[PDB]
RNA sequence: GUUGGUUCUAUUUCUAGGACCUGAUUAAUAGGGACGGUCGGGGGCAUCAGUAUUCAAUUGUCAGAGGUGAAAUUCUUGGAUUUAUUGAAGACUAACUACUGCGAAAGCAUUUGCCAAGGACGUUUUCAUUAAUCAAGAACGUAGGGAUCGGGUGGUGUUUUUUUA
């Protein structure tokens, strides 16, 4: 409509393509997910493009798709 | 052609989450290049398992450095490797059934985007000239 | 038997409808760690024995 | 930033100094490349299907039947046209089919499988100007809005379901 095309609302810049803001960012996100079989931590990508395995309790967590990688359902994850 | 790439953050004291060190993750890239792994694949594997944002900030160099550094560098790059194979392929497909036209405008214009990074690396020499297609 | 297993499916879709509410609810951890949970699955018991059974 | 030899150590522990046995900005809403889930009447090969059309066979019934503006002409009692049951042949993919899709263009609609390719999207993957434009030559014959297709993200109601993927 008309914005300000300096420093914008928080709520239009997380509205906008991540390649069209004023300076350009990520979108994905790295989290901790716990593998179900032997309860340790690892850490896993957002769109993680490959099935990654948690070499400790080698079972499987993540398969991935053509954005966000679902996680394996038990799998129980903190985003950080 | 429109655009669809990534775009890495303003941070390059990257990322203040990771409490790894930053030998095992040397140690993780020459694992995974001496498994055979190629730039591209080494450095999404080490992105997804074993959480980097990306080496070249949490090493403070590049994995053709470091792979160059520890002795397990490539004969050619990685895209004229690639694209190669691509061209032996569409090759192999064709000489199988030639009558394919379409697969042989296809090789014309991989042929053709051959040659442009072909000489561009000649102009620059990291594999050097007298080559033309192996 | 009518009223039998009419209070027999009473206490069936009862207990049911509970597990699957708790289920599918939130169960964040002790910790913050919220569990990834399907989109019409029903019972803890049920993703304990598909994570074994995927050892 | 991979061998051999010298001397110094106290209650075999455990020790100190020589030689000799591969380079350095950022990562464009420039680019090409990898990867993921895809998507398409995009292409090639192989395969499957359809009912038409043509032809053949088996019948059944009887003076007409294609064709025409009329006529003419054509065939018909050696039964045609029509009817029923099959069989062969190659061609073609109707209705679905749209202001929808794909391809550089011409063009591109049956199923399944294989072969490769391509687009877009996703990406905190990599390389670092690799780009642009045509001689020559090569292969092919003004802004805004409403939808809709392909991908992604988020929402939270219904269709959905549940320990097989
Ligand atoms: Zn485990």
């Amino acid at each position: 409509l008309v914005q300000d095309l300096l420093h914008p609302t928080a709520a239009s810049e997380a509205r906008k393509h991540k390649l069209k803001t004023l300076v350009q960012g990520p979108r994905s996100y790295f989290l901790d997910v716990k593998c179900p079989g032997c309860l340790n931590i690892t850490t896993v990508f957002s769109h993680a493009q490959t099935a990654v395995t948690c070499e400790s309790c080698s079972t499987i967590l993540c398969t991935p798709t053509g954005g966000k990688a679902k996680l394996s359902e038990g799998t129980s994850f903190r985003r950080k | 052609k429109g655009i669809s790439s990534s775009a890495i953050p303003y941070s390059r004291n990257a990322p203040a989450w990771f409490k790894l060190s930053s030998e095992s993750v040397i140690e993780q890239i020459v694992k995974y290049a001496r498994k055979g792994l190629t730039p591209s694949q080494i450095g999404v594997l080490l992105r997804d398992a074993h959480g980097v944002t990306q080496a070249r900030v949490i090493t403070g160099n590049k994995i053709m450095r470091i792979l160059k550094s520890n002795g397990l560098a490539p004969e050619i790059p990685e895209d004229l490797y690639y694209l190669i194979k691509k061209a032996v392929s569409v090759r192999k497909h064709l000489e199988r059934n030639r009558k394919d036209k379409d697969a042989k405008f296809r090789l014309i214009l991989i042929e053709s985007r051959i040659h442009r990074l072909a000489r561009y690396y000649r102009t620059v020499a990291v594999l050097p000239p007298n080559w033309k297609y192996e | 038997l009518k009223e039998d297993i009419h209070t027999h499916m009473a206490i069936f879709e009862q207990r049911e409808a509970q597990a699957q509410e708790d289920v599918q609810s939130s169960i964040v951890d002790e910790d913050g760690f919220t569990l990834v949970v399907g989109k019409n699955t029903k019972s803890l018991n049920s993703i304990r024995k598909k994570i074994l059974n995927k050892n």
